[PDB]
């Protein structure tokens, strides 16, 4: 479907989204 | 000064022309030349599609803009080909009316925008100037599992793979402060801008700029292979929608000076190289930039990531922020595309532009030796800058009198950060240092400096360390 805003702070890195 | 790079100057001074053989289908005699068979301009779709080279260069879009505009009636008023674009609405309009969002006109309300693949790309490749470099980078990942960030510095230079094309060539990896996690990172900016800030000083002074970032997304597959996921590919993402802002606002930052710019600057040659597991489970390196219009949206606050790596989403009218409509160009697998609504959110593929890598073979490296003293802000892998360290890297063998290897250890990025950072050499004999370092003809700078007060006093504190 469609996806929520992830506005994460600048200098922020997240790799954690499933495969 | 504002002057181009030297790259630049270089590759608008080449035609990049590419001469074509005679067809069978061409009209004119047995000898002769025709707008079939005549040489072909270095932007040409064809020829680059033919040699499966996804974007055309800076300097081939550049010519193909100056081509178009040569077209016009002579007289006219000269316009500047590039302009970098600007989605901002202009909250200081009072054309009949109070400004946004009080008002809005024709003069300063957005129009609507209209996304797509980028033709172009600023920098072609990215040269790593040694396995070494990239391979201690990744070692901060094997050693902690928690993923890593660095920024690279070296410089630009042609590229001859590509019409007109340009490389960014990786001379070392600075890693700032980071606090560091298995799915993630997080840094604070204030601290390291001010710390990039003197870093990038330093490095000027031994010839280098600041010319991209770097980051692992690295995950073991658990076969004790020392195999990696692959959790980047085709049908997920290459860059998150988080990355490609991350790109955006570096980009901005670092702007490319061009005079061929109504602003006197266009997008950015700044690079972005992702660290992680290939289809075979191998660990490998991508390279990417973003797009002027990513870097507009950006600008602009227009976007921002979503729950979706894949999927930038769209944010929404404010009293700060003007959204207006948003499309984009969405591609089938032919290439095809058809205008589609980009709201609520779209794929952040069409901000990317994806560029080579690779390294040379057996060799102009700035630096001798890329590992073998601590790398800046490795304390949490036990491994510190401090006066203990430098005596054991460097104190038996500047007493030996072996230049050679004097040589190779000076000949080291963190190193000559390291020594400078102590105010021990005066200006002077920093600079010496830095030629003993970096100079293709470093012995006589060496002698020079080994004899200098600063280094004699250096070398007796290490003495009496420990
Ligand atoms: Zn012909
Ligand atoms: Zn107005």
């Amino acid at each position: 479907m469609e996806p929520a805003k992830l506005d994460l702070p600048e200098g922020q890195l997240f790799f954690g989204f499933p495969m | 000064s504002i002057k181009e790079l030297a790259v630049d100057e270089e590759l608008a001074a080449a035609d990049g022309l590419i001469p074509r053989q005679k067809s069978k289908l061409c009209k004119h005699g047995d000898r002769g030349m025709c707008e079939y068979c005549s040489p072909l301009p270095p932007w040409d779709k064809e020829y680059h599609e033919k040699n499966k080279i996804k974007h055309i260069s800076f300097h081939s879009y550049l010519k193909k803009l100056n081509e178009n505009a040569n077209k016009k009636e002579n007289g006219s008023s000269y316009i500047s080909p590039l302009s970098e674009p600007d989605f901002r609405i202009n909250k200081r309009c009072h054309n009949g009316h109070e400004p946004w969002p009080r008002g809005i006109c024709s003069k300063c309300q957005p129009s609507a925008i209209t996304l797509q693949q980028q033709e172009f790309r600023m920098v072609d490749h990215v040269e790593f100037q040694k396995s070494e470099i990239i391979n201690e980078f990744i070692q901060a990942w094997r050693y902690t599992g928690m993923q890593r960030f660095g920024y690279m510095y070296g410089s630009y230079s042609k590229y001859d793979n590509t019409p007109l094309g340009i490389k960014a060539v990786v001379e070392a990896i600075y890693e700032p402060p980071q606090h560091d996690e298995q799915d993630g990172l997080t840094m604070d900016v204030e601290q390291v801008k001010n710390e990039m800030l003197q870093i990038d000083r330093q490095a000027q002074e031994m010839g280098l700029s600041r010319i991209g970032l770097i980051f692992t997304d690295l995950s073991d597959a658990g076969a004790g292979d020392g195999s990696v996921f692959c959790k980047r590919h085709k049908d997920s993402f290459f860059l998150s929608s988080l990355e490609v802002i991350m790109a955006a606002r570096h980009q901005t930052r670092h702007p490319n000076v061009s005079k061929y710019s109504e602003q006197g600057f266009f997008s950015s040659k700044f690079v972005t190289c992702v660290i992680s597991g290939n289809l075979e489970g191998e660990i490998d390196i991508s390279s990417y930039q973003v797009s002027t219009e990513a870097e507009a949206l950006v600008t602009a606050d227009m976007i921002s990531g979503s729950t979706f790596p894949s999927m930038a989403y769209i944010n929404d009218t404010t009293d700060e922020r003007y959204v207006p409509e948003i499309f984009y160009m969405k591609s089938n697998e032919y290439g095809i595309t058809v205008k589609e609504n980009a709201k609520p959110a779209f794929p952040v593929d069409y901000l990317l532009v994806t560029l080579t890598h690779g390294f040379p073979n057996t060799t102009n490296s700035k630096f001798v030796s890329s590992t073998g003293f601590p790398w800046s802000n490795r304390q949490a892998m036990g491994q510190s800058q401090d006066y203990q360290e430098l005596k054991k890297y460097l104190f038996n063998v500047a007493s030996s009198g072996d230049f050679n290897l004097l040589h190779e250890k000076i000949s080291n990025f963190h190193l000559l950060l390291y020594i400078n950072s102590l105010q021990i050499l005066s200006p002077d004999e920093w600079k010496l240092l830095i030629e003993s370092a970096v100079k293709n003809e470093w012995e006589e700078s060496l002698l020079k400096l080994v004899s200098s007060a600063g280094w004699q006093t250096l070398v007796m504190i290490l003495q009496e360390s420990g």
